[PDB]
RNA sequence: AAAUUGCCGGGAGGGAAGCGGAUGGGGGCCGGCGAUGCGCCCCGGC
RNA sequence: GGCCGGUACCCGCGCGCCGAAAGGCGUGCCCCUCGGGGCACUGCGCUGCAACGCCCUGCGGGCUCUCCAUCCGACCCGUCUUGAAACACGGACCAAGGAGUCUGACAUGCGUGCGAGUCGACGGGUUCUGAAACCUGGGAUGCGCAAGGAAGCUGACGAGC
RNA sequence: UAGGAGGGCGCGGCGGCCGAUGCAAAACCCGGGGCGCGAGCCCGGGCGGAGCGGCCGUCGGUGCAGAUCUUGGUGGUAGUA
């Protein structure tokens, strides 16, 4: 008998493949992980385990977003491992170079006619094999509607957790519990 | 082929490298041996007349009318005697502390008011005395294990040492022993290093685990007589 | 252009050799060894011849 | 009832399983209709398959006011107009509707 | 998918799951939204607080159509602008956007608008939408 | 392999009409490809005779004596079915067509993988061919 | 026709795992279920009785599915699928189908004979 | 097909039998159950 | 004296001679000063320990199969229960049948497609094994794109650490 | 243990691929040989006399020892009362 808590082994869990069997993605994961293995880039291990990632944890890149993030850094390759919408609230976007996984039909328009280049992650590999000059970046992670629920439940002190309801109106969740006039104020 | 020769080069490049590199380890490995070899030599020249000076010094005491008090001793040697079930919540964390999680494991102990007030609390559970220099030296080699990234790797050989501690001075399994026989200014890391020592169950036995080593026992302090059980779990 | 050195190295864990008594094991650890060993045997020889 | 979810309300309270309509012949039913709109072309002809005439009106309410659809029929007002007879317009393949105003 | 049903893995299981101690009785707890006041208090209070009661006042016959108001921002206002007839401009001249036209029927003022003048012709707008549009030089008119 | 080959091999890894897999999806799984142009008759992407454009085929030819048939396929005619093979006919010793597989196979880099593999399976069909004639002599069991 | 393996097969357990209790009844098949109940005994693992399958039981990855011949097997029906083993002659032998007639097995038999196959039934329906 | 039954042959038994690990004795069965080939050589022909 | 292992590197071998083989044989510096000792420059390649047996269609070899013998272990399963071998209940035996499914609403997770959109799901057109497939509409059908108010109503002026 | 998940095994259809069979398919029988930790699987011999199997995807009225379970058949009781 030796002191350990569930023999010493790892408890928690990882990703250390994708979940799709889509053919390309699967060739892109190969060339990472040789990229990761004899190269040590740490930009390269970072696109390795994001490729590896459910569609929720690699949430959209807007257009009027990443105009502001690479605004100013143009001279370097805007990196997003996930997809990039077109935003009709921007006029004003650079000439820039991104690569991302997906880009939609309006928005790789609006990159091309700008004078920029929509790359894919080989076409990066080429031209940045340790991501160097790159600008790494992610979507709001917490920014989907499921996350509004999250947390404290919505009848606790201080907390703003969006309820479950079926319907919005007077009759739905606005009486006891809502307002001092019916009981209580949450 | 342009891949072909452009391939053959490189590795031809690679390969020159290499020799350079194992070139340069023969001699540092030369260097190595000699100071690793000057190293061993005054550590056992200072044992030696470590062992001579108490000798000495009790001697002048006792034809002066007095007699000299020898210094408090610095380093113990820890074996659990005790099993893990059936165990006291405090009792089992200090004992995680004291890197103690089986049966007839053994480590090694700074002396401390902070340290001495641990054992206090977990004695029943615990066999510890003085080690002496024999029995720091037989388990280290025998029975010593390194860890490196985490894992238990066998202290077969100096590189080991070099690569594990290296930053500290410490560079061969001889000066590992004085860094924890003499306590120094890197016991804390030459300590850590070494994996739990897996010692084996006495030969000859045990008397009753049940009691203190003064009552007839085997728990607590035997200080000297750690030794003797040494020699029989090694 | 980028790439490390490759790799083909495959390195295994070593058999062990007895650390205590076996001469080329003790020795590649501690070189002083032999030398420690032959002075109490050289002075042994003086001890005992002595009488 | 458990944890954090919406409150259940389905109606299945009735003997709802002797009403379920399945919906097995809406391919039948394309084909029928298929059959019987071309059986009418025929019986018809050359009288147009779309039907008598509809005159333009504005959609009722607010939401739709601003979209023009079919009506069900002239008024008497606009065939007088355009000078077509009361009784002669169903005839030869315009509707009538003596319910609609000209506001 | 019956195949993946996770009751094809219990088999040879007794409880099927549910365990032997409590098992998987018929309606234990009663059925529906039973006891929503008495033994699922905490549930309905925590995640369903303002479930109960009577707040507001009745509207007898509502219509959704007398209340309909679809809104559109300024911030999407240039998008309604073809490219051509965004070029067609001077200092002065403007493109006059009928928001009508596109199924909107207020003018609501979020999100920045460019220097370019606008003319807005909307049903109804806001303080702050017109505010912006006069900002950036361009004008509103009222239409039914 | 109008696409390319890593893609190919994405695509009839797990299932093609030249497979033969059996005893189950366990550690008991054995599994064979019967392709013509497959050295080993291996399920790999070494030796897939699907997912490269370079491959090796080594046959014993049709009722005739001693005849060994090469054929290596052609890089640039990968769309053209018909005359995308290129096929040699040796009736000469083994010695001498160990010496035409290598000048095809090995010294002008088109598949220096299959070295080794095209030279042993040409010694397995050629011993094939002479005892087919001369009959069983050995059992091999020494 | 000389295998390859060159490493003697150790087995853990030659007998099998039998049913507990299938002794005991007719209707009981012999082969392994897992008791499940809650007074089980031989779930409880007690001394003296039937024993329960584990990993620990499992046979070196080296020599695992080599028959005592010391070939892996491979279940053929026909001379094609036979010559899918010319090059593995010294790890695989051939082994005919169950159900393959008497006439398609000579076949075989005398293709497997020029190959050097080792076949398991080769006397068999003859 | 099984439960269950008869006949023939075999085996064992001091108030149950069956069962798990060992092995010993009997059976019954296993020829991929277990090899006789490869290298130098001398002819004598292909 | 017991158990394991038998070498693709660690050891070991060839490159010189002697020797059946152990093994020995050279030079120079330091050391005592006997014995002799210690250090020295190091290079190329190579690199699965052996010797004899027994049997060879036998009355041989082994076997996961059958019976039997002996020693050790060994209470009947399922179940509820703090606790079952129970003087707790159910079960004489065998075969076949025999129990978390379908549907609607919602939710989280995951996969696919498109993306400020997205659905063609009621229809229409077309379709010769297809009740399939394929095309079409939507400029506002559903959901999303904006919220706070009981309501009348009003409706996000652009973020720093 | 209660409970959760993963990877497999097995049964019957459907879309595809690859095949066996009157030179004997399925089912069943065996002190026959084997493989797998196991679910199970492969082969031998027999019986039978005309159908069947493996692989990929997909689907389901898909796995029994119990329920004083359902239906059928059969024992001991007993050549007894
Ligand atoms: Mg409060
Ligand atoms: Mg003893
Ligand atoms: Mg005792
Ligand atoms: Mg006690
Ligand atoms: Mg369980
Ligand atoms: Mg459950
Ligand atoms: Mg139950
Ligand atoms: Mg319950
Ligand atoms: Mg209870
Ligand atoms: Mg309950
Ligand atoms: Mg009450
Ligand atoms: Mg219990
Ligand atoms: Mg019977
Ligand atoms: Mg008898
Ligand atoms: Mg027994
Ligand atoms: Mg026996
Ligand atoms: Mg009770
Ligand atoms: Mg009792
Ligand atoms: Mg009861
Ligand atoms: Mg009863
Ligand atoms: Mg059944
Ligand atoms: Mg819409
Ligand atoms: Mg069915
Ligand atoms: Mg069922
Ligand atoms: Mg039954
Ligand atoms: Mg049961």
């Amino acid at each position: 008998g030796i002191d350990l808590v569930a023999g010493g082994r790892n408890k928690r869990t990882k990703r250390t493949a994708p979940k799709s069997d889509d053919v390309y993605l699967k060739l892109l994961v190969k060339l990472y992980r040789f990229l990761v293995r004899r190269t040590k880039s740490q930009f390269n291990a970072v696109i390795l385990k994001r490729l590896f990632m459910s569609k929720t944890n690699r949430p959209p890149l807007s257009m009027r977003r990443l105009v502001r993030f690479m605004e100013g850094k143009e001279d370097k390759i805007a990196v997003i491992v996930g997809t990039i919408t077109d935003d009709q609230r921007v006029y004003e976007i650079p000439a820039m170079k991104v690569a991302a996984l997906r880009f939609t039909e309006t928005a790789r328009a609006r990159i091309v006619n700008a004078g920029g280049e929509c790359l894919t992650f080989d076409q990066l590999a080429l031209r940045a094999p340790l991501g160097q000059n790159t600008l790494l970046l992610r979507g709001p992670k917490n920014a989907r509607e499921a996350v509004r629920h999250f947390g404290k439940a919505p009848g606790v002190p201080h907390s703003h957790t969006k309820p479950y309801v079926r319907s919005k109106g007077r009759k739905f969740e606005k009486a006891r519990g809502r307002r001092n006039s019916r009981g209580f104020k949450v | 082929p342009e891949k072909v020769i452009l391939k053959r080069r490189r590795e031809e490049v690679w390969a020159a490298e290499k020799k350079q590199k194992v070139a340069a380890e023969k001699i540092k490995a030369a260097e190595n041996t000699k100071v690793i070899y000057a190293r061993a030599e005054q550590y056992a020249g200072e044992y030696e007349a470590q062992d001579k000076e108490l000798v000495q010094l009790k001697r002048e005491a006792r034809m002066k009318g007095g007699f000299y008090v020898s210094p408090e001793a610095k380093l113990l040697f820890v074996v659990r005697i005790r099993g893990i079930n059936a165990m006291h919540p405090k009792t089992k964390k200090i004992l995680q502390l004291l890197r103690l999680r089986q049966i007839f494991n053994g480590v090694f102990l700074k002396v401390n008011k902070a340290t001495i007030n641990m054992l206090r609390r977990v004695e029943p559970y615990v066999a510890y005395g003085y080690p002496n220099l024999k029995s720091v030296r037989e388990l280290i080699y025998k029975r010593g294990y390194g860890k490196l990234n985490k894992q238990r790797i066998p202290l077969a050989n100096n590189k080991v040492i070099e690569e594990g501690l290296g930053k500290h001075n410490i560079i061969c399994i001889e000066d590992l022993v004085h860094e924890i026989l003499t306590v120094g200014p890197h016991f804390k890391e030459a300590n850590n290093f070494l994996w739990p020592f897996k010692l084996k169950a006495p030969l000859g036995g045990l008397k009753k685990k049940r009691n203190h080593y003064v009552e007839g026992g085997d728990a607590g302090n035997r200080e000297n007589y750690i030794n003797q059980l040494v020699r029989r779990m090694n | 252009s980028v790439v490390k050195p490759i790799n083909k190295e495959v390195k295994r864990r070593e058999a062990r050799k007895n650390p205590l008594k076996n001469a080329a094991a003790v020795l590649k650890l501690n070189p002083y060894f032999g030398t420690a060993r032959r002075m109490a045997v050289l002075a042994e020889a003086a001890r005992v011849k002595a009488r | 009832v458990k944890h954090n979810n919406v409150i259940p309300n389905g109606h299945f309270k009735k003997h709802w399983q002797n009403y379920v309509k399945t919906w097995f012949n809406q391919p039948a039913r394309k084909q029928r209709r298929r059959i019987a709109r071309q059986k009418k072309a025929v019986k018809i002809f050359p009288r147009p398959t779309s039907g008598p005439l509809r005159p333009i009106v504005q959609c009722q309410t607010r939401k739709y006011n601003m979209k023009a659809r079919a009506g069900r029929g002239f008024t008497l007002e606009e065939l007088k107009s355009a000078g077509i007879p009361k009784k002669l317009a169903p005839t030869i393949g315009i509707s009538v509707d003596h319910r609609r105003k000209n506001r | 998918t019956t195949r993946f049903k996770k009751n094809r893995k219990k088999r040879g299981h007794v409880s099927a799951g549910h365990g032997r101690v409590g098992k998987h009785r018929k309606h234990p707890g009663g059925r529906g939204n039973a006891g929503g006041m008495h033994h699922h208090r905490i549930l309905f209070d925590k995640y369903h607080p303002g479930y109960f009661g009577k707040v507001g006042m009745r509207y007898f016959h509502k219509l959704s159509n007398r209340f309909y108001t679809p809104t559109v921002n300024v911030e999407r206002l240039w998008s309604m602008v073809p490219s051509d007839k965004a070029a067609e401009a001077g200092g002065d001249k403007a493109p006059v956007v009928d928001v009508s036209q596109f199924g909107y029927f207020k003018v609501l003022g979020k999100g920045m608008l460019p220097e370019k003048p606008i003319v807005v012709k909307a049903k109804l707008i806001s303080k702050i939408a017109e505010k912006k549009i006069k900002a950036a030089g361009g004008a509103v008119v009222l239409v039914a | 392999t109008t696409v390319p080959g890593s893609l190919v091999w994405e695509l009839v890894k797990k299932n093609n009409c030249f497979l033969i897999k059996q005893f189950g999806n366990s550690n008991a799984k054995v599994q064979f490809s019967k392709e013509p142009n497959n050295l080993y008759n291996v399920h790999s992407y070494k030796f897939s005779g699907l997912a490269n454009s370079k491959t090796v085929a080594v046959q014993p030819s049709a009722g005739e004596d001693k005849a060994v048939v090469l054929s290596t396929t052609k890089t640039k005619k990968q769309n053209t079915p018909a005359k995308l093979q290129h096929k040699t006919l040796m009736r000469k010793e083994f010695r001498k067509m160990a010496k035409s597989v290598k000048n095809q196979v090995c010294d002008n880099y088109y598949r220096p993988d299959l070295t080794k593999p095209a030279l042993a399976r040409l010694s397995a069909v050629y011993r094939s061919l002479q005892v087919s004639k001369s009959g069983i002599k050995k059992k091999n069991r020494q | 026709a000389v295998p390859l393996l060159t490493r003697k097969i150790v087995k853990k357990r030659v007998k099998h795992f039998k049913r507990a209790h299938s002794d005991r009844y007719i209707g009981l098949k012999q082969s392994w279920r897992r008791p499940k109940g809650i007074d089980s005994r031989v779930r409880r693992k007690f001394k003296g009785c039937t024993l329960m399958p584990n990993i620990g039981y499992g046979s070196d990855k080296k020599t695992r599915h080599y028959l005592p011949n010391k070939f892996k097997k491979f279940v053929v029906h026909n001379v094609s699928e036979l010559e899918l083993l010319m090059m593995h002659n010294r790890t695989y032998c051939a082994e005919i189908a169950h159900n393959v007639s008497t006439k398609k097995r000579k076949d075989i038999v005398e293709r497997a004979a020029q190959l050097d196959i080792v076949v398991t039934n080769k006397l068999a329906r003859l």
